[PDB]
C-alpha cells in the first residue's frame, strides 16, 4: 500500500507533540502531556484511496539546525505549525521554517496548521499577551502567511477540543495523493 | 487533578518506557534489516556501512545505559506509593546520575548523525533495484511506515534530542530551593552541552566530510593506515594560521589560514578560505578566464603514528602562540619529514591545541 509520510516542524512549545497525540490516540493528553511520540503509521482512507499515513514529530530537535534536517528528506508532506497565541512561533515560520523546508524540499507540499485554537478566545491568555502587547494571530494573518509561503492549506486546530485535527491529517494526505 | 507527585512518575515512567522501547527497537533494526543484508549482495561494502555505522556500538552502550536507569528507578520499593515529589530524591538522584555518567559515550552519537546524511541516498536504491525493493518489504511484514528501515534509522538522532526535553520536566516538578531541584539544573546543562556538541560536529561534518573522506581513502599506496576519522573521535577542532606555506600560496597571501583537526587517530590540516558562490552579479561560464582552477586546495592528514609535535620557544613565551607539527620521515616508503608551523589565534588556543595533540599522542603510547 501506499504510504505518505509527514513531518510536523515548528518552535517548540507549539503543540507538535501534543497535537500528534491528540489525533493519533483520539483523546487529549490531559494533565500530563508526554514528551515522546514514536513513530506514528496507520491505514487511512481519503477520497477513496487507501494509505498508510506515517507521522513523525520532531520534538527537541528545532534548535539544532544541522540535526533538524535529518528527517526531511523522502518526505510528502510537512506540517509547519505554530501557535495561535504566540506571535513569535507565528513570525518564525516565515523567518525560519518555511525557507528551510523549501531548501531541503523544493517541491513538497506544505500545510501550515495554527494550533492551540481554544487558547484563542481565553480571557487570561489575550490579558496575558496584552500584558506584552500582544495580540493572537487571527484566522485573516494564518492565511496569508500560508499564502505567502506558497502553503497547500491553511488549517487551525485544538488538540484539547480536538477540532480540526482529522482535517488537518486529511487535508495533508490530499495534497499529496 | 494530578498531583505534582503523579506528574513526576509518570515522567519517571515515559523516560523508562521509552527508553526500553528504543533500546529494543535498536536491536531490532540490527536483527530485522542491518545482520540480513550483510548476507545479502544487493549493497555494497560502503552502502552497508552506511547503513550500520557504529551501531553496534551504540547498542552497546544504550544497553549499558537502560540498566542504570533500571536500576535508579528500583532505588525504591515502589513509586507507585509515593505522595511526595520529595520522596523521589533517590530514583531523581540517581537517575540524573545517569546521564552525567552518559554524557560523554553519548557524543558517539555524532557519528551515526554524520553517515545518516548518505542513508537517503543509499536506501533510494530500492527505487531501482526490484530485488533490494523485496527484501525490504519482506521485512517489514506489516506494510507499516513506521516499520520501514527509514523509520529505524532516525531513532537514535532523535532519542538523545528527547533527553533534555523529559529532564526539564522532572526540573518543573521539584521545589527551585531543594538540592534535586539544583541537581537536574546540572544534569540538563550537561545533556544540552551533549546535543550541542552533536550539533557541532553534525555543521563541521557538513564541510569537510568530504575531505575528511578522500583524506582515508587516497592513503597513498598505504594499505589503510588509518582509515577512519569518525567525529565520534574528533577532540578539538580550530582555525590557524599557516606560517610556512608552500611558495605558490605564500607569495601571494601573508598568512594562509587553515582548519585544524585533532583526531584520535591522526591531525588533519585543511586550507579553507571561501569566496565562490557570492555576488549574483558575475559571469562564469568559460568566457570568465580568471577563477575556477581546481576544486580542492589544500589538505593533509598526520597518523599518530607518525605525529611529532613541538611548541616553539619564544623570548616573550606564555604569550607566544606559535608551534610546529610534523610529520616525520620514512626511510622506507621514502617519504621527507613534514612540518608545520602553526600560529594559532590566541595563548588560550595553543594551549588547548597541544594539549589536545599531546592527549592523542599519550595514549597513542598506551595502546602501543
Amino acid at each position: 500500500m501506499q504510504a505518505i509520510k509527514c513531518v510536523v516542524v515548528g518552535d517548540g512549545a507549539v503543540g507538535k507533540t501534543c497535537l500528534l497525540i491528540s489525533y493519533t490516540t483520539n483523546a487529549f493528553p490531559g494533565e500530563y502531556i508526554p514528551t515522546v511520540f514514536d513513530n506514528y503509521s496507520a491505514n487511512v482512507m481519503v477520497d477513496g484511496k487507501p494509505v498508510n499515513l506515517g507521522l513523525w514529530d520532531t520534538a527537541g530537535q528545532e534548535d539544532y539546525d544541522r540535526l533538524r534536517p535529518l528527517s526531511y528528506p523522502q518526505t510528502d508532506v510537512f506540517l509547519i505549525c505554530f501557535s495561535l497565541v504566540s506571535p513569535a512561533s507565528f513570525e518564525n515560520v516565515r523567518a525560519k521554517w518555511y525557507p528551510e523546508v523549501r531548501h531541503h524540499c523544493p517541491n513538497t507540499p506544505i500545510i501550515l496548521v495554527g494550533t492551540k485554537l481554544d487558547l484563542r478566545d481565553d480571557k487570561d491568555t489575550i490579558e496575558k499577551l496584552k500584558e506584552k502587547k500582544l495580540t493572537p494571530i487571527t484566522y485573516p494573518q494564518g492565511l496569508a502567511m500560508a499564502k505567502e509561503i506558497g502553503a497547500v492549506k491553511y488549517l487551525e486546530c485544538s488538540a484539547l477540543t480536538q477540532r480540526g485535527l482529522k482535517t488537518v491529517f486529511d487535508e495533508a494526505i490530499r495534497a499529496v495523493l | 487533578q494530578l498531583s505534582d507527585a503523579d506528574k513526576l512518575r509518570k515522567v519517571i515512567c515515559e523516560l523508562l518506557e521509552t527508553e526500553r522501547t528504543y533500546v529494543k527497537d535498536l536491536n531490532c533494526l540490527m536483527e530485522r534489516y542491518l545482520k540480513p543484508l550483510q548476507k545479502e549482495t544487493f549493497l555494497t561494502q560502503d552502502e552497508l556501512d552506511v547503513l550500520f555505522g557504529n551501531l553496534t556500538e551504540m547498542v552497546e552502550f544504550q544497553v549499558e545505559f537502560l540498566k542504570t536507569l533500571e536500576d535508579g528507578v528500583r532505588l525504591v520499593p515502589d513509586l507507585e506509593k509515593l505522595e511526595k515529589v520529595d520522596q523521589f530524591k533517590k530514583v531523581l538522584f540517581s537517575l540524573g546520575g545517569s546521564f552525567l555518567y552518559y554524557a560523554d559515550r553519548f557524543k558517539l552519537y555524532s557519528a551515526f548523525c554524520a553517515s545518516h546524511t548518505k542513508v537517503p541516498k543509499v536506501l533510494v536504491k530500492a527505487k531501482t533495484d526490484t530485488a533490494f525493493k523485496a527484501f525490504l518489504d519482506a521485512q517489514n511484514p506489516r506494510q507499516q511506515h513506521s516499520s520501514t528501515l527509514e523509520s529505524y534509522l532516525i531513532k537514535p538522532i532523535q532519542r538523545v534530542l528527547k533527553y533534555p526535553l523529559l529532564l526539564r520536566e522532572l526540573f518543573a516538578l521539584t521545589d527551585a530551593e531543594s538540592e534535586e531541584h539544583y541537581h537536574l539544573d546540572v544534569a540538563i546543562k550537561t545533556m544540552n552541552k551533549v546535543a550541542s556538541h552533536i550539533n557541532e560536529m553534525q555543521k563541521i561534518h557538513e564541510e569537510f566530510g568530504a575531505v575528511f573522506d578522500q583524506l582515508i581513502a587516497e592513503q597513498t599506496g598505504e594499505k589503510k593506515e588509518v582509515a577512519d576519522l569518525s567525529m565520534g573521535d574528533l577532540l578539538l577542532h580550530t582555525s590557524v594560521i599557516w606560517l610556512n606555506p608552500p611558495a605558490s600560496l605564500g607569495k601571494w597571501k601573508k598568512e594562509p589560514e587553515l582548519a585544524a583537526f585533532v583526531f584520535k587517530t591522526a591531525v588533519v590540516l585543511v586550507y579553507k578560505d571561501g569566496s565562490k558562490q557570492k555576488k549574483k552579479l558575475v559571469g562564469s561560464h568559460r568566457l570568465s578566464i580568471y577563477e575556477e582552477w581546481d576544486p580542492f586546495r589544500f589538505r593533509h592528514m598526520i597518523p599518530t603514528e607518525a605525529l611529532q609535535v613541538r611548541a616553539l620557544p619564544s623570548a616573550d613565551a606564555e604569550a607566544n602562540a606559535v608551534c610546529e607539527i610534523v610529520h616525520v620521515k620514512s626511510e622506507s616508503e621514502g617519504r621527507p619529514e613534514r612540518v608545520f608551523h602553526l600560529c594559532c589565534s590566541s595563548p588560550e588556543s595553543r594551549k588547548d591545541f597541544l594539549k589536545s595533540v599531546h592527549s592523542i599522542l599519550r595514549d597513542k603510547h598506551r595502546r602501543q
